């Protein structure tokens, strides 16, 4: 596992193409994580 | 471990703002669904409570650390997690084990806002060979898990992706 940049905890992937994505982040600590919700689910065919 | 699971019912509040922010978050992607399926909605079958003392100590102990070192501000979001290891981290806690070496921004811990980004990793990076029961990365029998994570982001470096 890598380092964040330099006096940053995290790093934030900014949609840049398409308007429509919504951010993505990344965390470089385990502990800066807690999984709070267990989503069991299906996919739906439209 | 230390970890159990509580079950919502779906009449809890709790079980309806989790079950919406899976819902609203869902859009198409680049690969017209290669990875994750074809779908526009979820059939949510259960969502769990996970509850560990230990884990969330160890959260809310690097969570102050953060906040202290941000003018008492620890930018904590509510993100989703598609992992094939989510069976050990809900007992174990993330870790460099659940770290995707290859991902765009270096060896970290993605998480996503949009609900259908995470469910492209449920079966692996780029959805793998798809569930392992009939190989189908649109499998609409098989069931699938999600992690709807506490996260924080402390100061975050922007990184805009064209
Ligand atoms: O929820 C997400 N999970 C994963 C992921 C990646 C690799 C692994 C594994 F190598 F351990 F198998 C496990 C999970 N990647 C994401 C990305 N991304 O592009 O990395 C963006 C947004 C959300 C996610
Ligand atoms: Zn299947």
């Amino acid at each position: 596992m890598a380092h964040s940049p330099p006096g940053h905890h995290s790093v934030t992937g900014r949609p840049s193409v398409n308007g429509l994505a919504l951010a993505e982040y990344v965390i470089y600590r385990g502990e800066q994580a807690y999984p709070e919700y267990l989503i069991t689910y299906q996919i739906m065919r439209p | 471990s230390g970890t159990i699971l509580i079950d919502l019912s779906p009449d809890d509040k709790e079980f309806q703002s989790v079950e919406e922010e899976m819902q609203s978050t869902v859009r198409e992607h680049r690969d017209g669904g290669h990875a994750g399926g074809i779908f526009n909605r979820y059939n949510i079958l259960k969502i769990q409570k996970v509850c560990n003392k230990k884990l969330w100590e160890r959260y809310t102990h690097r969570r102050k650390e953060v906040s202290e070192e941000n003018h008492n501000h620890a930018n904590e979001r509510m993100l989703f997690h598609g992992s094939p290891f989510v069976n050990a981290i809900i007992h174990k806690g993330f870790d460099e084990r659940h770290a995707y070496i290859g991902g765009m921004f270096g060896a970290g811990i993605y998480f996503a806002e949009n609900s259908s980004k995470s469910n492209q990793y449920v079966y692996g990076i780029g959805g793998g060979t798809g569930c392992p029961v009939h190989k189908d990365r649109s499998c609409y029998i098989c069931h699938r898990q999600l992690l709807f994570c506490r996260v924080t982001l402390g100061k975050s470096f922007l990184q805009f992706s064209a």
